[PDB]
RNA sequence: UUCAAAUGAGAACUUUGAAGACUGAAGUGGGGAAAGGUUCCACGUCAACAGCAGUUGGACGUGGGUUAGUCGAUCCUAAGAGAUGGGGAAGCUCCGUUUCAAAGGCCUGAUUUUAUGCAGGCCACCAUCGAAAGGGAAUCCGGUUAAGAUUCCGGAACCUGGAUAUGGAUUCUUCACGGUAACGUAACUGAAUGUGGAGACGUCGGCGCGAGCCCUGGGAGGAGUUAUCUUUUCUUCUUAACAGCUUAUCACCCCGGAAUUGGUUUAUCCGGAGAUGGGGUCUUAUGGCUGGAAGAGGCCAGCACCUUUGCUGGCUCCGGUGCGCUUGUGACGGCCCGUGAAAAUCCACAGGAAGGAAUAGUUUUCAUGCCAGGUCGUACUGAUAACCGCAGCAGGUCUCCAAGGUGAACAGCCUCUAGUUGAUAGAAUAAUGUAGAUAAGGGAAGUCGGCAAAAUAGAUCCGUAACUUCGGGAUAAGGAUUGGCUCUAAGGGUCGGGUAGUGAGGGCCUUGGUCAGACGCUUGUUGUAGACGGCCUUGGUCUUGCUACAAUUAACGAUCAACUUAGAACUGGUACGGACAAGGGGAAUCUGACUGUCUAAUUAAAACAUAGCAUUGCGAUGGUCAGAAAGUGAUGUUGACGCAAU
RNA sequence: AUGGUGAACUAUGCCUGAAUAGGGUGAAGCCAGAGGAAACUCUGGUGGAGGCUCGUAGCGGUUCUGACGUGCAAAUCGAUC
């Protein structure tokens, strides 16, 4: 679907009860005209649509893949 | 630079048709084709589309008239006669 | 170079059987139809081209939300400011003159 | 030329007529064209200074 | 396969609130935006319709009425008109001259448009070519070409 | 066409492998419409058919195979067909189909036996059928069978019908604000009735732009050649429906005001009914980034599995040009005594009925959530073997895609992808034949008649008469060149119009780190980089506003990639449109003016037709014509510049 | 003579769609220049018209009175059109 680049809202999205799977992806993309970095993309499927938040610095991931709730079943890589 | 010497638009047909059909042809559309005063903007912009109709580019005013002229000669003293019959009406 | 074929059942090219060739993932050359292309919508009065109104198939659009489909003007969706601009002058100086009308003839009628 | 500000308008108009039509044969033939008419130009300029003085 | 302009003009309905556009034969010297009238108390001025009686002599019209009611069936074509050439006030009748030269009295009440109609003098320009007969004659009827009965 | 192997009792024909060719992408290739009806695929098999043969088959016996909310039929209507009410007709039935028919349902309210009746506001359309290339609500990609797929698997969408809430906006200025404006903001009451738009649309010509393909540079891999040379040849490097942001001509809006008239398209239209200019709005075809989506597809290296198979892995990148072909679209211009469809359906506006506030009532044409999408078709051929011509018969049958080179070219000729190598064969190869050809000298003397063949026949330069309806005749007639190599000249685009102090040198790399300097290489051990990066620097760190010299002319300098034209020397046993390709010409006579049409299967014609000219009838209670009548029709959705007969 | 069937071939009209490489010639209209006192006339560019023209796809078929004429064919094939 479309691809929505806000942190806060994407939580609320998670346990908006609808929710039932979610996937996150990893890919080793280049940059700039320097040296390459880690760059992932969290995915999250819902009813009818299926959202998508990415994100070019793992620093971020750390905080936000532990805020993902337990009872969302995440289909790692 | 005249390219043509006598029959200007008419010489499209090339020899066929006969000289005096193609020159009775080429006198009509002469003013067929030509570009009108307009009686309510006064511009160049009066042409002839489909058979009597006459519109105007600008202010899209179009007026009935002849079929290859604006106001035909043999209707041009019609309202000539009428508005000179209008005022016996009233005075 | 690759060649296409028809997906449809119709063999025939018209206006509803328009075909646009794609550069598929697949790496193949596919044929995808084009649906026949929308016309804007037109004033009632000057017959021209009307802006700020979304143009789509008549059917789909039940579909569009009304901010593409009503300016915040009077006769929003069927004429265009000019033709409503003047349709104002039209109806505010023939009233005015009714009344022009109306107040001579009492005057003449009373002094007959 | 017309927005480089060295020329006018008016003479614009008078190269733009005899470009559409001929005498106008390349970008070299027109460049020297433009500079004898704005030569000519400030001819009679420079002597329409002295002769008034 | 008509030569003359037609006209699409809106008449308001006063018994009910609705329009009711009409198609009448374009009179040359009519354009859109036009005050058509329609009537006994009409003006006289080229496109309004009156019946024959309201008119004095020397008014030429087109389009009138056999009858009062068929709604025009004379001088119908392009660049035709019938000329008033006097009343009958007695038992209400007037007599015309038809396009034909033919003499014809009518009623005072049949009406009829002033003006001649649009698209004459199309008879003019010859045909020249047998394709421009054919895309005439496309839209008519089959009548043509038209083949001799002695071959 | 040939060779070898395999199978088989039985190979010029089956299969496989190796060669040699052809169709040369207006296919001998890929899909379909009508038509065929299982010919599609698998197993086994040769009595019969495949005019030779055959273990081969579109044949024989037995089985398998066609998956739809989105593709179509379904629905609308065109030309037209036709049922009622009616009128004829002995009658089978004929006329008309809205016309001499009182021909219908429909929202609000009643509610609380009213189930749905009833009391008013109402509107009147006025059977049905009729175009799987006319209009039409909505989806694509990857993969998967012996045979299926836009239908199945996976992933990702959108539309319609319905029910209900959650979230947001609205409100004591009860049914929103901003911008001068074109208009915008996800939402941002609203009936009867009326109006408007879309559906909805001629052909041709050039131009602009986009996509697919073609050409080509760098780089990352593989395959080919390598007697000699070639930074060489070929090949992979791809991204969908749908969604967010953004993007164009055209058009419009605010200021301003014009002659010393100016903008301006290849093509001369526009401007005081207000230009040029400055600043904005809008449709979003198309295009760009991102999500779908790189975990997909593609090209390559190792692993070993009689096997069922996979894992680890790398790349899947950055560009350029063009009168290039196909196609789409936009603003235009030319054409008409042709100006070049309807309806279903969908939306909008005017209007104001009706209801409504905050202790909350709307808002289900705002975001989200829930359910369902019924029936029918989907296999294959679509043609010198699946259709029609009694047959597997050189015949006929509608359409989309279409590469490289020479070349004006979808011409001819050769090739890449793809597909065939199929239509009886072997040996000598007499006459006579059918189809191609060549002939010394003369040359139409042959023949009813140069009938058949022949010659010129492409391109560039020169030159062209009689006559004429002045447009043509006319590439008339008639002359000069054409190869190859090395050069010369000409025809464009994009950037730059200074020095000294100054501010940013919004790259500020650089020295210190401050602390997001973190991931990456189960808590902790203590090990690694901090992505070397947000945040401040004493700085050497090719665009500039200010002043100065004086700022200007000559115009210059740097990059880039196309073909076209002309000319000069040299060179070839004077050959050069070298193959293919490709006009014989002139003086006249008879006749039809020309374009066009017919005896589909012996006559293509001076025959018919055509424009032009003239005549005749007709003013509708009519002229011409049809019907067995009719309350019937064709001209006629007509009117004398028209219809009808010549 | 009576009563029925046939326009899937072809004959004509209507509605609905579909198809037509590449060159030649050069009309209006327009622009510039020249001449002249005017009227106006010539020169050079665009421009694409023209039921025009050479010529493929297509439609017919002129000639060889070619081939065949118990044929591939109840009228087809090849060249020239």
């Amino acid at each position: 679907a479309r691809e929505i680049t806000d942190i806060k809202q994407f939580l609320e999205l998670t346990r908006r009860a609808d929710v039932k799977t979610a996937t996150v992806k990893i890919n080793k993309k280049l940059n700039k005209a320097g040296k390459p970095f880690r760059q992932t993309k969290f995915k999250v499927r819902g009813s009818s649509s299926l959202y998508t938040l990415v994100i070019n610095d793992a620093g971020k991931a750390k905080k936000l893949i532990q805020s993902l709730p337990p009872t969302l079943k995440v289909n790692r890589l | 630079a005249k390219r043509t010497k006598k029959v200007g638009i008419t010489g499209k047909y090339g020899v066929r048709y006969g000289s005096s059909l193609r020159r009775q042809v080429k006198k009509l559309e002469i003013q067929q084709h030509a570009r009108y005063d307009c009686s309510f903007c006064g511009k160049k912009t009066v042409k002839r589309g489909a058979a009597g109709i006459w519109t105007c580019s600008c202010c899209k005013k179009t007026v009935a008239g002849g079929a290859y002229t604006v106001s035909t000669a043999a209707a041009a003293t019609v309202r000539s006669t009428i508005r000179r019959l209008r005022e016996m009406v009233e005075a | 170079a690759q060649r296409v074929t028809f997906r449809r059942r119709n063999p025939y090219n018209t206006r509803s059987n328009k075909i646009k060739v794609v550069k598929t993932p697949g790496g193949i050359l596919r044929a995808q139809h084009v649906k026949k292309l929308a016309t804007r919508p037109k004033c009632g009065d000057c017959g021209s081209a009307l802006q700020g109104i979304s143009t789509l198939r008549p059917r789909q659009y039940a579909t569009v939300s009304k901010t593409h489909k009503t300016v915040s003007r009077a006769y929003g969706g069927s004429r265009c400011a000019n033709c409503v601009k003047e349709r104002i002058i039209r109806a505010f100086l023939i009233e005015e003159q009714k009344i022009v009308k109306k107040v001579v003839k009492e005057q003449t009628e009373a002094a007959k | 030329y017309r927005d480089a500000g060295k020329i006018d308008k008016h003479l614009y108009h008078v190269l733009y007529k005899e470009s559409k039509g001929n005498a106008f044969k390349h970008k070299r033939a027109l460049v020297e064209h433009i500079i004898q008419a704005k030569a000519d130009a400030q001819r009679e300029k420079a002597l329409n200074e002295e002769a008034e003085a | 396969g008509r030569g003359a302009p037609l006209a699409k003009v809106v008449f308001r309905d006063p018994y009910k609130y609705r329009l009711r556009e009409e198609i009448f034969i374009a009179n040359e010297g009519v354009h859109t935006g036009q005050f058509i009238y329609a009537g006994k108390k009409a003006s006289l001025n080229v496109g309004n319709v009156l019946p024959l009686g309201s008119v004095p002599e020397g008014t030429i019209v087109s389009n009138v009425e056999e009858k009062p009611g068929d709604r025009g069936a004379l001088a119908r074509a392009s660049g035709n008109y019938v000329i008033i050439i006097g009343h009958n006030p007695d038992e209400n009748k007037t007599r015309v001259r038809l396009p034909s030269g033919a003499k014809k009295v009518i009623s005072s009440d049949a009406r009829g448009v002033i003006g001649v109609i649009a698209g004459g003098g199309r008879v003019d320009k010859p045909l020249l070519k047998a394709g421009r007969a054919f895309h005439k004659y496309r839209l008519k009827r089959n009548s043509w070409p038209k083949t001799r009965g002695v071959a």
